[PDB]
RNA sequence: UGAGCCUUGAUGUGUAGGAUAGGUGGGAGGCUUUGAAGUGUGGACGCCAGUCUGCAUGGAGCCGACCUUGAAAUACCACC
RNA sequence: GGCUGUCGUCAGCUCGUGUUGUGAAAUGUUGGGUUAAGUCCCGCAACGAGCGCAACCCUUAUCCUUUGUUGCCAGCGGUCCGGCCGGGAACUCAAAGGAGACUGCCAGUGAUAAACUGGAGGAAGGUGGGGAUGACGUCAAGUCAUCAUGGCCCUUACGACCAGGGCUACACACGUGCUACAAUGGCGCAUACAAAGAGAAGCGACCUCGCGAGAGCAAGCGGACCUCAUAAAGUGCGUCGUAGUCCGGAUUGGAGUCUGCAACUCGACUCCAUGAAGUCGGAAUCGCUAGUAAUCGUGGAUCAGAAUGCCACGGUGAAUACGU
RNA sequence: CUUGAGUCUCGUAGAGGGGGGUAGAAUUCCAGGUGUAGCGGUGAAAUGCGUAGAGAUCUGGAGGAAUACCGGUGGCGAAGGCGGCCCCCUGGACGAAGACUGACGCUCAGGUGCGAAAGCGUGGGGAGCAAACAGGAUUAGAUACCCUGGUAGUCCACGCCGUAAACGAUGUCGACUUGGAGGUUGUGCCCUUGAGGCGUGGCUUCCGGAGCUAACGCGUUAAGUCGACCGCCUGGGGAGUACGGCCGCAAGGUUAAAACUCAAAUGAAUUGACGGGGGCCCGCACAAGCGGUGGAGCAUGUGGUUUAAUUCGAUGCAACGCGA
């Protein structure tokens, strides 16, 4: 999992951000772990789930203008 | 911990020669609070050194303090099921003192028939990089090149690091998420 | 095993280019230098650094494994390198530095760590 | 149940002592024990009045 | 933890049918109280008008 | 490829010892460019870089008898 | 009951009051920034306010100020150069009013900002050093033995006079402190300056006796006068080599001395001779941020006779605090 | 009659169902090439594999479960359920115009059909992994956990009783109740000004109002207002067993109970403690260090142990130079 997609300009440290798009996730991540059939649909596919903390933050920005904390 | 930055003492030149670099040397030469003896041991050593080479009394002292000086240190801070070691490059105040400690640590076992001679022999020797504390240097840098492997509760720290604008790689240093 | 040999000057086939293979597990790294056509020209490991435990499987043991093998093959006369990487374990980058520090170019860092088309079922391990 | 007694550190400034006299060391115990006996047996007599302090001076 | 002014504390001891009872009472009247205060003068202005010595000369 | 027999060649990193300790005879050193040694080139050769060392050039050296440490002593040739 | 200890210098806890829920209860007591701080800038159902901390406070440090001795003495006199004294106030110096320092100034940083750091005069810049200093109070912590005290028992005694014996035992382990295991020292000889306090029942110069301890006499004292007390460690010179010594000096024999009818187990001191353990120690194991820690001696509180301890004092006086 | 529903052709989104076709990648395997001393496992470790040449690695073939990728808040099914790509047979739902019938409607005991998962009979298939089993490891006990060896099983086809937490534990279908917007699609309109905007349908989801809850929560896809009809529950423990009817080659399945014991059990929330769940802050709490006790000898306290008796108080941090 140095990830086959080549890093822009080659260097001794791999640019792990610039490389992954959908590798390792779900396929080679749960190594030495119990495989489930249908749990992965709700267990791993968490892109909506992780957006909510960013939204919460983008809401509280506005309120800090109205409170005069900002 | 520690709320704010807290300071350090400053040594004020000794009463029988007028040097700060000597008043700090005599402070670690102290046994049983007795700096006023540790003064008497420095000046009696220094004069024996001065017969050995007349260009300065401080010749073989001043070059000892450069040659046996450790440049690197190894630190320790336990993680769970593991102790580990984590290297740091050391700050100059402790580079200087380690070497002063080591010249005097070696002297008190030299067995010579006066302590002024014991300290004078180990300085003539550590000046030429032939003496007892060349080994103490050697070991302390070996540990600092060898322990570059380890991190602090590492397997979880390596994601924690990567999002805190840290590297994709284990930082071998104290009190960081690595 | 090793012999106490006089200083080295020796020539073998002066092949100039190779491929390296890095087989990364949880407990070890196996680091193995080959000919481009694919033949062992030598190897070293992390486990012969005799750390035991988890500690054998750290980037610094991955580095020095790379440095032993890359060294030995200076008699085989390699001057340029490529590597294939095969495992999810640590020494991601620090192994790459030892191949470069042997004085070789290492421009092609191809991960080939094989994703079967859902292959053979893994040991269940802990019930979480 | 904490604290050194709250009025006790106040006894040297802007709170008076409960007694004020001086005896030159050797007679200080003999004067302290009589200063106690006047406290103890005098208050027994005024039992039926109401009183806030007792201050003895020599 | 105040050192200045008098401030009033009492711990009572008293009896009833079932044994001894007691109340611990702090009351605070003011942070400046003049009911005991330092003396009117320092040494330097006080006593005799011509205060300087001969400085020997028996 | 074992064994026998046989031609030459060496390392010996000791507790104490500067380093070069298999048992031991000859035996008191090789002055041949100083036998050297030395960056450098090779070679025997190992408790892994250490003992010995060929040589353009080099009068700069192993290391004993001596000087020195030890139970045993050391050159150098042999014998194994 | 009275009183105090733990957590912890945690940095939090509560009173008054409203609002939100049916109510137990939340909220504030939570956030961002900052600290010794509920300190201070910003702000939401928290408003108003107190407690801990912060402060006043005492002390110390220079230093302003007055005194001018039993205090001091650049100079001067008797003169060993000591304030003992003719005398002198340049000078600490002592007890007392206390002064100075506030992130207030100036600069950098920090959301304006608390505040951290830097600047500068001054002894000192970061609530100057040190102390006082401890939230509501669970822990059912501990005292009936300071003492209050109900329940509740003896009152020819769970009272009293008088004496002797003990914890100071010995098979040992353990907690603590001391001093040591050296040469930074010790030996011999020579050599230096303390602070603070005790001495009214008491101590005490000189005295004559005594190896010392002590003895018996005693001016004198009120303690910044006299004395405990030679303060020691530290210095000078010459001297010493791991051999338990040239470190360390315990034991024990023996004699002199002491407080008391009375020194045997269980008391003190001087001192002569010989002379061990221990060469930094397994398991275990603690305080410390700087006048600290370490180390050296002193006096006193207690105090018949006995300090390694406690309390304070002065000598000499350390590594470092990156980082969470 | 249409105001309910039903139907014909057109269009659309998707892993719905059943049978066929089809390639490549790791372990695994055979052959050949290259190559030397460890590999594996874990807190650490051993059992396991190896010099009889392991381990790793390269080339070519092999075989089978499986299809890694659609991966998103998407879409489909019956809840559970469905994911490589194609072809054949074909269901169900989402749109839209033209058009037709005209209560043809709701619910459903019984009922027949139909499985997440393993269980499982014969046939096919079998690569890894694994209950047991064995041994190591733990001492923490069950051969369990945890690690290594290791089998049935897992996999397909047809077939047998259809089990559970069987799911939005939210019955069915239908009527009524402020909406905006996300995901994304029929389709009316737009330079489709940004997975954009409005008209009007579609599932799917964020927010919140009326109403509804013990509380979280639901909220136009209800857990609101309701409609009919059906399904099921009536204290805990003991019981998903027992009993009866009934099904299953066979292991089993199905509805499903009382005496007796008993005063409770159970949903949820506040606050402390606590996580081996996540993170922040502070103390000499660690770090950064320095010295001190344990070991010696002595001094002292504690206990062990002792006698007439060697008195008690304190005993993890809140004990042992402390009350005393």
């Amino acid at each position: 999992p140095v990830i086959k997609v080549r890093e822009n300009e080659p260097f001794d440290v791999a640019l792990r951000r610039f490389k992954r798009s959908c590798e390792k996730a779900g396929v080679l991540a749960e190594v030495r772990r119990r495989e489930f059939y249908e749990k992965p649909t709700t267990e791993r596919k968490r892109a909506k789930a992780s957006a909510v903390k960013r939204h919460a933050k983008k809401l509280a920005r506005e309120n800090a203008r109205r409170t005069r904390l900002y | 911990p520690r709320r704010r930055v807290i300071g350090q003492r400053k040594i004020l030149p000794d009463p029988k020669f007028g040097s700060e670099l000597l008043a700090k040397f005599v402070n670690i030469l102290m046994v049983d609070g007795k700096k006023s003896t540790a003064e008497s041991i420095v000046y009696s050593a220094l004069e024996t050194l001065a017969q050995r080479s007349g260009k300065s009394e401080l010749e073989a002292f001043e070059v000892a303090l450069e040659n046996v000086r450790p440049t690197v240190e190894v630190k320790s801070r336990r993680v769970g099921g593991s102790t580990y070691q984590v290297p740091v490059e050391v700050r100059p105040v402790r580079r200087n003192a380690l070497a002063m400690r080591w010249i005097v640590e070696a002297a008190r076992k030299r067995g010579d028939k006066s302590m002024a001679l014991r300290l004078a022999n180990e300085l003539s020797d550590a000046a030429e990089n032939k003496g007892t504390a060349v080994k103490k240097r050697e070991d302390v840098h070996r540990m600092a090149e060898a322990n570059k492997a380890f991190a602090h509760y590492r397997w979880l720290s390596l994601r924690s690091f990567s999002h805190q604008a840290g590297a994709s790689s284990k930082q071998p240093a104290l009190g960081y998420l690595n | 095993a090793k012999a106490p040999i006089r200083a080295r000057k020796r020539v073998r086939k002066q092949v100039s280019d190779g491929v390296a293979h890095i087989h990364a597990s949880f407990n070890n790294t196996i680091v193995t230098i080959t000919d481009r056509q694919g033949n062992a020209l030598g190897w070293a490991t992390a486990g012969g650094s005799g750390f035991r435990g988890s500690r054998k499987s750290t980037p610094f043991a991955a580095q020095v494994a790379a440095e032993r093998c890359a060294d030995a093959v200076k008699e085989y006369g390699i001057k340029n390198l490529e590597v294939m990487v095969k495992g999810p374990g640590p020494g991601r980058e620090s192994t790459i530095r030892a191949l470069n520090a042997a004085g070789f170019r290492i421009t092609n860092i191809t991960d080939v760590t094989p994703i079967p088309h859902n292959g053979c079922r893994p040991p269940k391990k802990r019930r979480v | 149940g904490q604290k050194v007694h709250p009025n006790g550190i106040r006894l040297g400034i802007v709170k008076p002592w409960n007694s004020t006299w001086f005896a030159n060391t050797k007679e200080f115990a003999d004067n302290l024990d009589s200063d106690f006996k006047v406290r103890q047996y005098l208050t027994k007599e005024l039992a039926k009045a109401s009183v806030s302090r007792i201050v003895i001076e020599r | 933890h105040t050192l200045r002014a008098d401030i009033d504390y009492n711990t009572s001891e008293a009896h009833t049918t079932y044994g001894v009872i007691g109340v611990k009472v702090w009351i605070f009247k003011g942070e400046i109280l003049g009911g005991m205060a330092a003396v009117e003068q320092p040494e330097k202005p006080a006593a005799q008008p011509k205060k300087q010595q001969r400085k020997g000369r028996k």
